[PDB]
């Protein structure tokens, strides 16, 4: 009724029995429909400080509930607000992927699916803000478990069913992670092992899932991105230089001539210095080539060719 | 090269500075010049590209650039950079023919433009406005023939540009060049929607010449043929409607001409799907300002379509066409010429013959 | 005698040079005996000559086979290794109409015979720079040569940490920067197999020392591969895969997975209230915002920093022998004139790169044209069904 922050911090520091008595509180209104979004807000705020109760979301019925809601649900707020809310929650209580990986999973699969579809009788906006959850999901994921979450990618975006949501919603953000070295040295059971959960704190977790992460929907993460970071945190001279330094060697070949008419090793390092600057510059009209030819896709990506082919079988109602 | 560098050097007078550097562009076109020597030479004969210095300088020094480009040429790699460097971003903006020389050399006429790819692009626009001269539009040509690729973001421009060259020039052969230019613009690259409805319009201008009517029309077929050719049949129709554009008689000829060939003439280019139906309504407003010559070309053009497409010419199509020539009959009062006379005639003449065949299915009431 | 021609042809005059070079030419086309050259290839190491190198690399049938076989019997021959090679890798760059055959020739088991089973890091380090010049080039050697490949990148990545006892520290930033270069090229063509690969060696308790000294920083520096989730590993070396792809097209599907513009650049890879009530966990919830919310990398750019002179082992950074005169230390001169020769193949394989990416510049041209045809097409074929609804 009231948002109030000191009685958010009441609840933030409960405990027992009053620590069950919230939790089971929240998921009764979880449970009912009227009171799901009032409640995952509080529950997002609630479990954003850190609360005393955290390792205790790992197995509440709440998170049940909420994985349920997130399945079930079609208000895109609701499920955005629980999306975010889980988010929140996986390096808090990241043991319990060995209990509901694969309903992580499949809350993945659902709403890239649902970041397709695009239901137009829900705002553009709140789809937009979907679409960037379901981009916190993915990064959150590929980080905390990183075979899993590439044995589910490949097993479910492999399907002929979901190959055109894998290219338009999930490939695009394969290109902002790196390739995680746990495909090099890690396992299955070994991102579901609780003793390597416990010997991580919660911002652990999340500077490991940044270490593999990088930087339209896409504009709006990194718009998003750039905003809270503001509150976080506060060629030719290379041929120029070529030219010079050849007018040198050939000085030097110069002085060489009245000999037969230390100074090798100098004349050598600047003759080296000469082809590392060859080098730089054939790296910088690699780089322009590049940036010429990612203009060039990026012009030639609109493509409504199958739109064209259907025009086409219009035209034939020249027969 | 050796000790010559005395002489080539600021400390020698410039007058033997001259004598010395024609004699090394002798050995430039003829020697196998030791490594590293060309930047050398450059360095001794850089700041003979002084104003000080007379054209005369600036002269021998670019027949030193352009001797060794000649004779060294595949060697000189990234010095192929320093030198369009030197002709691009030149410390003058007087001489244009020395400057071309050197670059025919450093690309074989525009064909080999390795290491300067990328300020290639923007070379070309500061040169055509520097100059759209002659002997450019023969390297533009082979430029856009095999090195469109650079020019990309910049095709636009230069259409916009060619445009209003194609316009505007006393010099007959530098529109014969333009054409080509613009004829490999259209078939090794390919033309804006924004640049299109001025290229129309330029050509419609450009053909109105004697000398350069078929290389003319082999270019507005060259264009006419892809895929741009619909919506350039498009725009010369509209070109015919607008009331803005009404008094232009020799673009209209150029309209009236292009359209009818393209669709119904002799060298017809079979895919514009646009229907004479529909295309016909446009030469109706053609007509909205009479004139001795292009009503000429309607009537020549109109003279091809019913003689061939006798039969295709349906009721509606031929509604139109009557008022087409109701136009033309009106106009022949005051237009007074007998070519005009005897071509018209013929057309009505060839009109009764197909009635006559029973090939005309129009109204013969009207 | 054709070896009279020969001292003509280095001839101070371009005319003298030209004549020999058009009589060559001749006699190519005349002999198909491979007599011409393996005198050019023999003169050529004895000169470096420039005129030579370019009638060796212009070479059609039949002498296409002659040129193969005279380097790959001097490849063997580990006397003349570094020059053949170099001869080698100046004939692959140009790209001739038999770039295919490399994938069959005797030539290429040569090369990787001695990629794996020698020493000197000059000759290794420009071996692999061969090989990743030729590895798009013959990209369907997957299936013959994958695990062969494989091996050599373990192995000269074990190099790159433990340190052969004759080898100065300059070599092994060029070695290390050319095991990089292979590390992007192998994990673009094949990026389920050398990710199955790399857990395999690198899951080893012996190799994990290398691992996290010298590839964990490589990863660093590459997407994830999207064929992780589209390829298979029988799909990457089958050859209906390659046949669509020229070899600049292999070198940019090497280029989409890298993070490191300074050896390959990325490119065409993959793409309440006045706040909402859920907004404030975007804080916590977006990645590189929530590092920071939550309530609480350099492996080409090192060869550039060791040539510009920055950081090395002090006397390997900027020792001079100026200080109290007379000659260097041969050795010294020695080292140098590798690290040269290291770096002008380097420099090359630079120019690779960008003749690869010049030559998609302009394929994508001939696609863009298309594009942009098409896209006007579409309303274009709007209006003329609107006319012919008409």
């Amino acid at each position: 009724e009231t948002s109030s922050q000191p009685a958010l911090h009441i609840l933030t520091t409960l405990q027992e029995p009053h620590d069950k008595h919230l939790l089971d509180r929240i998921n009764e209104y979880v449970g009912k429909a009227a009171t799901r979004l009032s409640i995952l807000s509080l529950l997002g705020h609630v479990i954003r400080l850190q609360p005393s109760w955290k390792h205790k979301l790992s197995q509440a019925p709440l998170l049940p509930s909420l994985l349920k809601c997130l399945k079930m649900d079609t208000d895109v707020v609701v499920l955005t607000t629980g999306v975010l809310v889980l988010i929140t929650m996986l390096p808090m209580i990241p043991q319990s992927g060995k209990q509901h990986l694969l309903d992580f999973f499949d809350i993945f699969g659902r709403l890239s699916s649902w970041c397709l579809k695009k239901p137009g009788h829900v705002a553009e906006v709140y789809l937009v803000h979907l679409h960037a959850s379901v981009y916190a999901l993915f990064h959150r994921l590929y980080g905390m478990y990183p075979c899993n979450f590439v044995s589910f990618l490949r097993s479910h975006y492999s399907m002929k069913e979901n190959l055109e949501t894998f290219e338009e919603v999930v490939k695009p953000m394969m290109e902002h992670v790196r390739i995680h070295p746990e495909l090099v040295t890690g396992s299955k059971d070994h991102e579901l092992d609780p003793r390597r959960w416990k010997r991580l704190e919660t911002h652990d977790v999340v500077i490991e899932c940044a270490k593999i992460s990088l930087d339209t929907a896409h504009h709006f993460v990194i718009r998003k991105t750039e905003e809270l970071l503001k509150k976080a945190k506060g060629p030719m001279e290379v041929l120029d230089r070529l030219i010079q330094q050849g007018a040198d060697a050939h000085s030097k070949e110069l002085n060489k001539l009245p000999l037969p008419s230390i100074r090798t090793l100098r004349d050598q390092l600047l003759l080296l210095h000469n082809q590392l600057l060859y080098e730089r510059f054939k790296r910088q009209q690699h780089a322009l080539r590049n940036r010429r030819l990612l203009r060039k896709v990026i012009k030639a990506a609109a493509l409504e060719e199958h739109n064209a082919a259907m025009k086409d079988q219009l035209k034939l109602q020249e027969k | 090269t050796a000790e010559i560098l005395r002489e080539l050097s600021m400390e020698c007078g410039l007058n033997n500075r001259i004598r010395m550097i024609g004699q090394i562009c002798e050995v430039a076109k003829t020697k196998k010049f030791e490594e590293h020597a060309v930047e050398a030479l450059w360095k001794a004969v850089a700041d003979l590209l002084q104003p000080e210095r007379p054209l005369e300088a600036r002269h021998a020094v670019l027949a030193l650039l352009k001797a060794i480009v000649q004779g060294q040429g595949e060697r000189l790699g990234v010095l192929r950079a320093l030198f369009f460097k030197v002709i691009k971003d030149y410390p003058s903006n007087e001489d244009l023919h020395e400057r071309l020389e050197v670059f025919k050399a450093l690309t074989d006429n525009g064909r080999h433009i390795t290491y300067l790819e990328e300020e290639l692009a923007d070379f070309v626009l500061q040169w055509m406005d520097v100059g759209l001269s002659s002997e450019f539009l023969l390297v533009l040509v082979n430029l856009v023939k095999f090195n469109s690729c650079y020019l990309d973001e910049y095709i636009a421009r230069m259409v916009q540009m060619i445009c209003l060259l194609c316009v505007r020039t006393a010099s007959s052969v530098d529109i014969e060049v333009s054409l080509q230019v613009l004829d490999a613009v259209v078939c090794y690259n390919c033309l804006p929607a924004e640049s299109l409805p001025l290229f129309i319009v330029t050509l419609c201008r450009t053909i109105n010449v004697k000398e350069l009517c078929e290389p003319c029309w082999k270019l507005m077929r060259n264009l006419l043929g892809t895929h741009l050719g619909h919506s350039a049949i498009y725009n010369m129709c509209h070109l015919m409607e607008d009331r803005a554009y009404m008094e232009d008689a020799p673009l209209l000829r150029g309209a009236v001409f292009f359209v009818g060939m393209a669709l119904w003439g002799a060298h017809r280019l079979y895919s514009l799907r646009n229907s004479p139906t529909s295309v016909l309504p446009s030469f109706y407003q053609a007509m909205a300002c009479p004139n001795e010559v292009v009503s000429y070309e309607i009537v020549l053009s109109i003279t091809r379509l019913i003689k061939k497409y006798r039969k295709e010419l349906q009721v509606v199509a031929w509604d139109i066409l009557l008022n087409i020539i109701e136009r033309l009959l009106q106009q022949l009062q005051t237009l007074d010429s007998p070519e005009l006379r005897t071509i018209v005639h013929d057309l009505l003449t060839t009109v009764e013959e197909l009635c006559d065949q029973n090939e005309f299915h129009g109204s013969q009431e009207r | 005698n054709v070896g009279e021609l020969l001292a003509m042809l280095d001839s101070p005059m371009l005319g003298v040079r030209d004549d020999v070079t058009a009589v060559f030419k001749e006699n190519l086309n005349s002999d198909r005996g491979p007599m011409l050259v393996n005198t050019l290839v023999d003169y050529y190491l004895e000169t470096s000559s420039q005129p030579a190198l370019h009638i060796l690399t212009t070479l059609q049938e039949p002498h296409d086979k002659h040129l193969l076989d005279r380097i790959n019997e001097y490849v063997g021959k580990a006397a003349t290794r570094l020059s053949i090679l170099s001869l080698l890798g100046h004939v692959i760059r140009l790209q001739p109409s038999w770039k295919h055959k490399l994938s069959q020739a005797p030539l290429l088991p040569s090369l990787l015979k001695c990629l794996k089973m020698d020493t000197d890091v000059v000759v290794l380090t420009t071996g692999v720079l061969v090989l990743i010049t030729m590895l798009p080039m013959i990209p369907q050697s997957g299936k013959q040569h994958l695990l062969d490949f494989f091996d050599i990148f373990g192995r000269l990545s074990s190099w790159c940490l433990k340190k052969p006892g004759h080898v100065a520290e300059v070599y092994l930033v060029h070695l290390h920067a050319s095991v990089y270069a292979l590390f992007h090229r192998l994990y673009g063509m094949y990026p389920c197999n050398f990710v199955s690969f790399l857990r395999s060696h690198y899951s080893m308790k012996e190799n994990l020392e290398t691992f996290e000294e010298v590839v964990k920083p490589m990863m660093e520096h590459v997407r994830i591969h999207p064929e992780l989730v589209t390829g298979s590993k029988d799909h990457e070396l089958d050859p209906r895969r390659w046949k669509r792809l020229e070899t600049h097209d292999v070198v940019i599907e090497c280029a989409k997975i890298s993070l490191d513009p300074t050896e390959a650049s990325y490119e065409d890879g993959y793409s309440s209230g006045q706040p909402p009530p859920y907004d404030h966990l975007f804080e916590v919830a977006l990645p590189k915002t929530a590092h920071h919310f939550v309530i609480r990398l350099i492996q080409q750019g090192a060869d550039a920093h060791s040539k510009e002179l920055n950081k090395l082992p002090l006397p390997s950074k900027s020792v001079d022998w100026t200080h109290f005169g007379g000659s260097p230390p041969s050795d010294e001169i020695r080292t140098l004139r590798d690290q040269l020769l290291l770096l002008h193949n380097q420099l090359l394989y630079e120019r690779f790169k960008r003749q690869q990416h010049a030559l998609r510049n302009r394929r994508l041209l001939r696609k863009v044209i298309k594009a942009a045809a098409l896209e006007e097409h579409n309303a274009a074929m709007k209006d003329q069904l609107k006319l012919q609804e008409k």
